[PDB]
DNA sequence: TTTGACCTTCGTGACCTA
DNA sequence: TTAGGTCACGAAGGTCAA
């Protein structure tokens, strides 16, 4: 796409786009699990730590909120349904 | 390596490499808010062998080496 | 009544197929 | 192109035999 391989959550090296925002392979994994599990993080501090390639894992609540602000959408996360389905059709078409 | 008693380090814990011992002693300490008093000069030497000599100085070092209290649950 | 070796969870992220 | 699946690793918890 030509836009900088830099994660907008933690400044780490981004491997591209994930759920609609340029992110590292780690924050991607995070953002999804977060939504899929419906987690409720709460930042000990005054809700405003700075996410960095190194501290990130420190305050989840802020990471998540940050993921969300740079635009990542849950919309892009396949439902449980969708998955089972595809997984099946494909698997059946293994029929040899 | 445990930055506290020196003994082998299971890995980081509440922010600092540390043996299993210094982990439990630091958990228990917090979860129970125990408070120790130093028997001497408050600069006792803490190591594998004599890490139980003075609870005050042990715990105290833990903080000193950077162990966090809010890291405990 | 404290220890601390051991064990149980579970969130992580680097890698990989598609 | 990105999606989900892997899964080997922490790091927090906990257990109980001394
Ligand atoms: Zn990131
Ligand atoms: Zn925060
Ligand atoms: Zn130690
Ligand atoms: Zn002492």
């Amino acid at each position: 796409r030509n836009v900088p391989r830099i994660c907008g959550v933690c400044g780490d090296r981004a491997t591209g786009f994930h759920f609609n925002a340029m992110t590292c392979e780690g924050c991607k994994g995070f953002f999804r699990r977060s939504m899929k599990r419906k987690a409720l993080f709460t930042c000990a501090a005054n809700g405003d730590c700075r996410i960095t390639k190194d501290n990130r894992r420190a305050c989840q609540a802020c990471r998540l909120k940050r993921c969300v602000d740079i635009g990542m959408m849950k919309e892009f996360i396949l439902t449980d349904e969708e998955v089972q389905r595809k997984r099946e059709m494909i698997l059946k078409r293994k029929e040899e | 390596i445990c930055a506290i008693c020196g003994d082998r380090s299971s890995g980081k814990h509440y922010g600092v490499y540390s043996c299993e011992g210094c982990k439990g002693f630091f958990k228990r300490t917090v979860r129970k808010d125990l408070t120790y008093t130093c028997r001497d000069n408050k600069d006792c030497l803490i190591d594998k062998r004599q890490r139980n000599r003075c609870q005050y100085c042990r715990y105290q070092k833990c903080l000193a080496m950077g162990m966090k209290r809010e890291a405990v649950q």
